[PDB]
């Protein structure tokens, strides 16, 4: 006989099919090929960086204002940032900050509550808050006509603010009913972090001092917290920089003047971290999320950026991602290969004295150990052995996400004043990116020789997590032997 | 040894600042011959973000693939002919930019954001993946299995549940084709089949490279020699698709969500306006901004306890419309529920109904939304795509404006008293046992 | 299936026997040639009982030691059985395990899984010549003290450290009654050791499995061990025992030297100094090239490629039934052995030197040949593709 | 290759015969003789190559073994229509091994490593 | 080390309804033929360098002897 020829079995034509395709990938095209480059190197941006002055002007009083105009966008962004919030606040008020928050848009001596809703909704902008553990933010994004109506609203409820016994019980109501497992891992981690520290204790505060307060202690928390040096306007988009001065100036006439500063209090009472663990085992939740965290640095800390561009190199990993296995960051990589970990994220954050720098990870209880050992193991490689194509790739996406972040009036007006609150003064996206480039191979390893290298640690663990390697074994983990 | 942060770092060469008043720049289309629409504008801003946009999706999907367009949106920037997976990736990380891809029933988009000094590299990559990708076994069962979690994970958000139940129950044809791929339609789907799907639907009068912050004249040089050498097939038959209603019901509080149709979509541009106008007027709810003194708010939601949810819901293609209520209440009374549902929508038909002052104040939130939206590069890119794919040019935004300012309440009321007149869709899911009959739902109208 | 008691076998006090001698997959293809590891652990066990056996009446002393072999021999019941049993199966053993090692040779045995499982073997067969050493020198006869004496002055080829060295492990000046009573300790712990590392040798083959003559992947034809593999491993061992017992009852000192049945005389040597038959290729390799660090350099070399061996790559075609070229290598390497060993019991004129200086020579060209024809073999199935 | 083509040498054609009668007598092709086990770039291959292909490839190692257990080649007309060297791995096999070497030159991890013995 | 599914059909027969030890002994000239022919190359290149290498190391001590004889 003779053998069969190529398309007479089922096996045989699937192969031949299948080489086809094989062939048919194998050659390249130049032209589509020419630009793109999959090594990363550093790249001049003088020319595209290039963005409205940012206009800072102090009155007599203390106040800040900060504009950055652009006439062109027919929208704005109006706000105020104050440096208040959980942590310059005693333990006997607690709950204050979220409490005044949920209460500065209810009621006051002329707009009322629901008059001022129904002027804010007619204006057509929003009106959002939001306090943080070390800053508080209340602004109004408005259409650019309407930027003097958002300011003197925003005047009028930080200044002629009143609660009333009704409205206070009802919002009490709402944040009982009211009182997100990434946060309560974040808590748990900041209160196992900072015990013994105002950065420690939650935002929202205890129930029964929730229950406490009534007209009396909010207004003391505002005369005390919401002085003009520690408050910023932060104005973006369509508003002239002569004009927001000058109704500020016209506006904001009945604040508060006390001596007491943010830099004071924290002097007064200080940030220490505390090396510590905290495992809340329940196996009933199908997923384990655990956190570890290190020291970290400041916000007026040259490693900071140092921190930024570390975390970047950390990276994070999604089981949704496009990247999966084919990823820049070695941590990330692993855990898609592995299949070992649901999402890993590495956060850093920075405070007044201290921050906070680790990895966040949501995982199956059976990887938990793989996962745990994968985390340790780059975070150690983060000060042992640096490669400076790593150091690069993590440069451009560090630079790449602050740029990609602005994308609007509003979030250049927080920028601008979360930057001004931190620094005294809005960096330069220039100098932002000459900072960035000042990190090498060499000033990463120096960072985290500095505070990954035998440091102790902060762990928060939820969920089914009796197989979790245990406080020793990360402590003995964050650091290596053979070298 | 840097200095503080609060500290300027010694000496930059930082560039001079631009000038307070940028003049806002017009946007540029140019149509390559085989019929590819190339539109770029200027932006202060250094982040660039480039989209590539075209007509596929489910109306132009066949019954053999049924998922094709959710597949191609989850194979997306995938290994190429020209490069791996891995090469890709890393050609994305090196530069920082992030990937997008959005599958819709009418248009389907690929999207890149990056700095403005990676054009050349955005473009090459968007072209390169769009083109000729090729369609790998292993990556395309990898995604199955992914789709297939997915799916046995997909109740968590009954909304888009509720939607697409909508979508395919009140039309039969091109529009009732899920977004979703089922079962069987995903296990049928491979490499082939999304091959061919590529191939017989990205045609070259069917692309926009639309650019937000791409100066004209490079975007175009770029593109030019990636883009020129295209088939120009013609453009297919736009796919049709009659609404007929009817009534879904699936077992799983309970949530329901009525719907009808306004005829005509986006090329009626007053009566979308006006659709939109009455959606924001509508508005729901489950600081102060967000809808909170919108109708259903004010009459339904704070007035009428145990509702978890309640509010109003659009969508507009292509010389089509839909507008509904979706509420989510206690099982115990969801038949109230769904004839409150229907009074309102009643009372909006009904003229004298619907206050100067609450119109404005729609009008204002209308305005202020699409002026607050259209304020990020992402959606600026986006609308110039989807507004080149639809009409074959952006329209100015005046003339939105402008509608928006044209509307009134005997518009309204029209546009309303047409909504009632169509067949009602009804969807509802969870505990369905106690909802009143499809038949009894529509004899309110 | 786990709530009442089953088969006995799948129960914890034998569940691991179980599990690795009776139900564990082997390819059903497996010749004859693969019964020689048990084999070879039938020999060691042999080796231990015997030698236990013996100590009851063996005394390590130079005044002693030669008359308590003779005790053995004569006095005690069956004591020339335990003394024939022992030294004639340790040239069994050595036999066997020459042919488990040229076997995997032939099959590729080692080449991806079975590195360890190589190396393993290497560490078992260093132990096993060491073992042999020693126990040969424990009868205290002529030829054993001169190869004592010759084999442990090789140890004076580190050029700082090996006449400390050798005046150590001698126990002072030169072999005597503190050399006996060393060699007699070591004699008797290392097949404890060698047992251990055969252990650990069954284990790591165990992890991933036998190889076949076919060198195929070999796990959709697989069967139990034991109905199967017990009965050929069975007719295995009685063949052997028919072996072993010919070379006991009618030819039992013809495998050793008549040398060792002279009292050790240290003023007198023998005319020709040689050590046991199953070293005759390491003595040979020895003295190919001219010199002693040289000499003990080319063994430290050959065991360095045969520990080297298995990690060569691109050898995708395991066995040498498909490879023309690499078994006539072979062939030529088995015949290269044979010489060589014929050699190492010659003398050090013309013909002979000459003919041990190109036996190394081919025996190293066996092990750069290996990965050269995989390196160019990597290449054949785009070259003769049809 | 020139001295590997069996067109232009003749000892690479009497190889090329002599590998192609060996290979016929058990039935499997060359392919077939590559281990999952060895190089795992293998094991990524086949577990890239359909199913039907695998299906026939693990037939044909089953065929192969359970004739050298019976001690018996294919008969003359099997032998006649058996095809080896008909490559269904070597591409797939190319492509992994260039994957993995772009991998390597851009940094990267290993997708999969070989366990410690 | 796991077993792969091949589909199969296998029909195997009682060992005590078929003969055991007479297929040893049968069609022996032809297993003879085959282990002859398959193998010559191998047991020439087994034997081919010992045989030599026998005669010449004869040939070249009895050319010493000869020659050392006086
Ligand atoms: C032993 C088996 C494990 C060997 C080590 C393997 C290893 O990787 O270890 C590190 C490895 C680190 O953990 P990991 O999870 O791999 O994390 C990797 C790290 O991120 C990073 O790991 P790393 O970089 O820190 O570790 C690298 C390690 C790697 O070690 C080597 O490479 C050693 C190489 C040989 C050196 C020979 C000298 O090298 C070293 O630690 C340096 C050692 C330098 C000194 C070597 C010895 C000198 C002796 C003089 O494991 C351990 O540290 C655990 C060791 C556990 C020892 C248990 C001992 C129990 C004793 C019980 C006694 C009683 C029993 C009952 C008696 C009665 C019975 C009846
Ligand atoms: C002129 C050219 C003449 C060329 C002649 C070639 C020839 O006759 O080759 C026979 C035969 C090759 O015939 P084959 O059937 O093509 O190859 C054997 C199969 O691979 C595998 O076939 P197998 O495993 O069924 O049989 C191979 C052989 C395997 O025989 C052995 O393993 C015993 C070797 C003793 C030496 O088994 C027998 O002979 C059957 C009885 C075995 C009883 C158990 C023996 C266990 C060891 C007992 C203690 C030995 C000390 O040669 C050898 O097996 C090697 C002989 C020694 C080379 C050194
Ligand atoms: C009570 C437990 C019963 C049970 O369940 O048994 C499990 C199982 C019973 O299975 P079963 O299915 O219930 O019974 C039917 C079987 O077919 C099992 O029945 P079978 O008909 O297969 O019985 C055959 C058995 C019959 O054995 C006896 O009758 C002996 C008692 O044959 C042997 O034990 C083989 C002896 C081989 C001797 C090799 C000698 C090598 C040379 C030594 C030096 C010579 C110098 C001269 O027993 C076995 O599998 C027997 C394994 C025997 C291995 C013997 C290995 C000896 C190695 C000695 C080395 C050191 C020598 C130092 C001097
Ligand atoms: C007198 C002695 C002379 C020398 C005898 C031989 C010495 C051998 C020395 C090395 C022994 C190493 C241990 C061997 C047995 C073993 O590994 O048993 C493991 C097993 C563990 O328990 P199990 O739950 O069955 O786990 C296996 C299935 N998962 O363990 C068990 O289940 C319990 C086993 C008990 C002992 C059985 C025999
Ligand atoms: C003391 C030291 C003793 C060392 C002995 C070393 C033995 C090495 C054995 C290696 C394996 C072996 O020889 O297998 C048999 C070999 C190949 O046969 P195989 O490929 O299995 O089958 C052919 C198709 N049925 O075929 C042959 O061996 C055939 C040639 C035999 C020549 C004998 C003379
Ligand atoms: C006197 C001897 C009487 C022999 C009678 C049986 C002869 C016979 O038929 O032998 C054939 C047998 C193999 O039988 P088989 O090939 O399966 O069938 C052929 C028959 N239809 O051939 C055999 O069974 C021969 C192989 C087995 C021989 C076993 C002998 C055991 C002797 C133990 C003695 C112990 C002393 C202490
Ligand atoms: C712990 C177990 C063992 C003991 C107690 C032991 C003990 C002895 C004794 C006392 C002798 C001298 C008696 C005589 O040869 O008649 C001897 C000889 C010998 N032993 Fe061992 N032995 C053991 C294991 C082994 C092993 C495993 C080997 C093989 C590696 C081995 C190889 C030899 C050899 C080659 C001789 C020389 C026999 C001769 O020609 O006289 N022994 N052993
Ligand atoms: C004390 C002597 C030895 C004993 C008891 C021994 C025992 C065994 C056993 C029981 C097996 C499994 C059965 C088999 O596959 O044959 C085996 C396999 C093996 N042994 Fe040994 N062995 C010994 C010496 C050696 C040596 C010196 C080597 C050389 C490195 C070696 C290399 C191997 C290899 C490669 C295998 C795998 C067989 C295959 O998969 O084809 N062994 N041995």
């Amino acid at each position: 006989p003779a053998p069969p020829p190529p398309t007479a079995m089922i096996y045989d034509r699937a192969a031949e099919a299948i080489k086809s395709k094989l062939r048919q990938l194998e050659n390249p095209d130049p032209r589509f090929l020419k630009h793109g480059n999959p090594r990363p190197a550093l790249s001049d941006h003088t020319r595209i960086l290039a963005a409205p002055e940012t206009r800072v002007t102090t009155l007599p009083n203390g106040l800040r204002v900060a504009t950055e105009s652009s006439l062109a966008a027919r929208t704005a962004t109006v706000g105020v940032w104050i440096d208040a919030g959980s942590r310059f606040e005693t333990e006997e008020t607690n709950g204050t900050a979220h409490f005044l928050e949920h209460m500065i848009f209810k009621g006051t001596e002329r707009r009322n509550a629901r008059e001022l809703e129904e002027e804010i909704e007619n204006m057509g902008g929003h009106l959002n808050a939001y306090t943080s553990r070390e800053q508080t933010t209340y602004y109004a994004k408005v259409t650019d006509s309407d930027v003097p109506q958002a300011l003197d609203i925003l005047a009028d409820i930080l200044q002629n603010s009143r609660f009333e016994e009704n409205r206070i019980s009802r919002e009490r109501d709402v944040i009982l009913r009211e009182m997100q497992t990434e946060e309560v891992i974040f808590d748990h981690l900041h209160a196992t972090a900072f015990q013994y520290t105002p950065l420690g204790r939650t935002i929202l505060g205890p129930a029964q001092n929730i229950k406490t307060i009534t007209k009396a202690h909010l207004q003391s928390y505002i005369q005390t917290h919401y002085t003009a040096p520690r408050m910023v306007i932060a104005a973006s988009g369509a508003v002239k920089h002569e004009d927001i001065v000058e109704q500020v100036k016209k506006l904001f006439t009945k604040l508060s003047t006390d001596a007491t500063t943010t830099a004071q209090l924290v002097a007064k009472e200080p940030a220490i971290f505390t090396g510590s663990e905290v495992r809340m085992l329940d196996d009933d939740i199908p997923l384990a999320q655990f956190a570890v965290a290190f020291e970290g640095a400041s916000w007026k800390d040259p490693d900071s950026i140092a921190l930024m561009v570390m975390q970047a190199m950390l990276g994070s990993w999604n089981k949704t991602a496009g990247g999966g296995k084919h990823m820049g960051s070695e941590l990330a990589q692993r855990v898609g290969i592995n299949e070992v970990a649901e999402s890993i994220m590495a956060f850093n954050t920075n405070y007044k004295d201290t921050g906070l720098f680790g990895v966040y990870a949501v995982a199956k209880p059976d990887c938990l150990d793989d996962l745990s050992y994968a985390i340790m193991q780059e975070t150690t490689k983060l000060v042992y052995r640096v490669s400076e194509d790593d150091v690069t790739r993590a440069c451009n996406q560090l630079k790449s996400s602050l740029l990609l972040h602005i994308d609007g009036t509003s979030p250049v007006a927080e920028d601008i004043g979360r930057q001004l609150l931190t620094y005294g003064r809005r960096i330069p996206f220039a100098e932002l990116f000459a900072r960035i480039d000042a990190v090498d191979a060499s000033t990463i390893k120096r960072v985290a020789n500095r505070f990954i290298y035998d440091k102790d640690v902060a762990i928060a663990a939820m969920g089914p997590i009796q197989r979790l390697p245990d406080y020793n074994w990360f402590r003995r983990r964050t650091y290596w032997n053979r070298y | 040894s840097l200095p503080s942060l609060d500290i300027p770092l010694g000496g930059v060469v930082l560039p001079d600042p631009l000038p307070d008043s940028v003049e806002q720049s017009k946007t540029k289309i140019t149509t390559l011959s085989n019929g590819l629409k190339i539109a770029s504008e200027t932006s202060p801003n250094p982040a660039a973000s480039i989209g590539l946009y075209l007509d596929c999706g489910s109306i132009y999907e066949t019954p053999f693939s049924s998922g094709a367009s959710h597949l191609l949106e989850r194979m997306a920037f995938k290994s190429t002919t020209n490069r791996s997976h891995f090469r890709i990736v890393r050609e994305v990380e090196a530069i920082g930019g992030n990937i997008g891809a959005s599958a819709s029933r009418e248009q389907m988009g690929y999207t890149f954001d990056a700095l403005k000094t990676y054009v050349p590299q955005m473009v090459e990559l968007l072209v390169d993946c769009v083109r000729n990708p090729a369609f790998l076994d292993w990556e395309v069962n990898e995604e199955l299995r992914k789709v297939k979690a997915e799916l046995g994970e997909l109740s968590n958000n009954p909304q888009g549940l509720l939607l697409e139940a909508i979508h395919s129950a009140g039309y039969s044809g091109a529009l009732a084709y899920p977004l979703l791929a089922p079962e069987a339609a995903l296990n049928r789907l491979d490499g082939p089949s999304l091959e061919e799907f590529v191939a017989e639907n990205y045609t070259a009068p069917r692309m926009v490279l639309a650019a937000a912050g791409v100066e004209h004249e490079e975007l175009v040089s770029i593109a030019e020699p990636l883009l020129s050498d295209l088939p120009n097939v013609p453009r297919p038959d736009e796919p049709k698709s009659v609404y007929v209603g009817g009534d879904f019901r699936r077992h799983g509080g309970t949530h329901v969500a009525l719907a009808f149709e306004v005829p005509g979509g986006w090329h009626k541009e007053k009566d979308a306006i006006v659709l939109t106008v009455l959606q924001m007027l509508m508005g729901g709810g489950g600081g102060p901004g967000k809808g909170m003194h919108s109708r259903l708010y004010l009459r339904v939601l704070n007035e009428y306890q145990q509702i978890q949810s309640f509010s109003a819901f659009n969508s507009i293609f292509n010389n089509t419309g839909l507008f509904g209520i979706y509420a989510s209440t206690s099982p115990d009374f969801a038949p109230k529920a769904v004839d409150i549902a229907a009074k309102e929508l009643i009372a909006i038909a009904s003229p004298g109904q619907v206050t100067q002052v609450q119109l404005d104040r729609a009008k204002k939130s209308t305005k202020s939304a699409v002026l607050m939206n259209l304020e990020s590069r992402m959606i600026a890119s986006e609308d110039i795509g989807r507004q080149i794919l639809t009409y074959g040019e952006r329209k100015p935004l005046e003339q939105f404006l402008k509608a928006v300012d044209e509307i009134t309440l005997n518009d309204i009321t029209k546009i309303s008293q047409k909504i009632i007149s169509s067949p009602l869709t009804m969807a509802s899911y969870g505990d369905v046992l106690s909802v009143p009959s499809y038949e009894s739902v529509n004899r309110k109208f | 299936i786990r709530n009442q008691r089953f088969s006995l076998l799948k129960e914890p006090i034998s569940s691991t026997l179980n599990q690795h001698l009776i139900d564990y997959p082997t390819p059903s293809n497996l010749s004859y040639w693969w019964g020689f590891g048990s084999l070879a652990g039938i020999c060691l066990v042999i080796q231990i009982v015997t030698g236990v056996f013996l100590a009851m009446h063996y005394t390590p002393h130079v005044d002693l030691a030669f008359n308590s072999v003779e005790h053995v021999m004569r006095d005690v019941e069956g004591g020339w059985l335990l003394r024939y049993m022992h030294a004639n199966g340790a040239s069994m053993f050595f036999i066997v395990v020459y042919l488990h090692i040229f076997r995997g040779l032939y099959y590729a045995s080692y080449s991806s899984p079975r590195e360890f499982v190589w190396c393993l073997g290497v560490v078992i067969f260093l132990l096993m010549i060491v073992t042999a050493f020693t126990g040969y020198v424990l009868p205290w006869g002529q030829m054993s003290f001169w190869g004592a004496t010759v084999i442990t002055s090789l140890a004076s080829a580190i050029p700082v450290v090996g006449d400390t060295i050798v005046t150590w492990l001698w126990g002072g000046f030169s072999v005597d009654n503190a050399t006996l009573n060393r060699f007699f300790s070591l004699h008797y712990l290392l097949p404890f050791l060698l047992v251990g590392a055969s252990l650990l040798h069954l284990a790591a083959l165990h992890q991933y499995g036998s190889n076949n003559p076919l060198g195929v992947h070999s796990e959709m034809d697989q069967i139990s061990f034991y109905p199967y593999f017990y009965v050929k491993d069975l007719v295995g061992w009685v063949a052997f025992a028919i072996f072993f017992s010919i070379w006991i009852f009618y030819a039992p000192n013809v495998l050793g030297h008549p040398d060792n049945y002279i009292p050790a005389n240290p003023m007198s040597t023998p005319p020709h100094i040689v050590p046991e038959w199953y070293f005759l290729p390491i003595y040979a390799i020895l003295r190919s090239i001219p010199d002693k660090s040289g000499g003990v350099a080319a063994i430290a070399l050959v065991f360095i490629c045969l520990l080297a061996l298995p990690f060569f790559k691109s050898m995708y075609v395991r066995s040498s039934s498909f490879r023309p070229i690499y078994q006539g290598i072979f062939w030529l390497l088995l015949a290269d052995c044979l010489l060589l060993g014929w050699i190492g019991c010659q003398p050090v004129e013309a013909p002979f030197v000459t003919i041990g200086q190109i036996s190394s020579f081919v025996f190293f060209l066996f092990f750069a040949i290996t990965p050269i024809l995989g390196r160019v073999g990597r290449g054949i199935p785009n070259s003769y593709t049809t | 290759q020139s001295f590997l083509d069996p067109k232009k040498n003749w000892l690479a054609a009497q190889h090329m015969k002599s590998l192609v009668k060996r290979l016929s007598k058990y039935g499997l092709r060359y392919d077939d003789l590559y281990d999952p086990y060895y190089d795992l770039d293998v094991k990524e291959a086949l577990n890239r190559l359909p199913k039907e292909v695998v299906d026939a490839r693990h037939a044909r190692l089953k065929r192969a073994i359970d004739l050298s257990m019976k001690h018996e080649y294919l008969p003359e007309d099997l032998q006649a229509m058996q095809t080896p060297f008909r490559g269904y791995l070597q591409d797939m096999l190319a492509l992994v091994k260039r994957e993995r070497a772009e991998r390597e030159a851009l940094g990267g991890l290993p997708l999969y490593q070989r366990s410690i013995p | 080390k796991q077993i792969v599914p091949v589909k199969s059909v296998i029909y195997a027969l009682s060992p005590f309804q078929q003969k055991v030890m007479t297929g040893l002994w049968k069609d022996l000239p032809t297993k003879i033929h085959h282990k002859v022919s398959e193998n010559w190359i191998s047991a020439t290149l087994l034997l081919g360098p010992l045989v030599g290498t026998y005669a010449y190391v004869q040939n070249y001590l009895e050319k010493e002897k000869l020659h050392h004889r006086y």
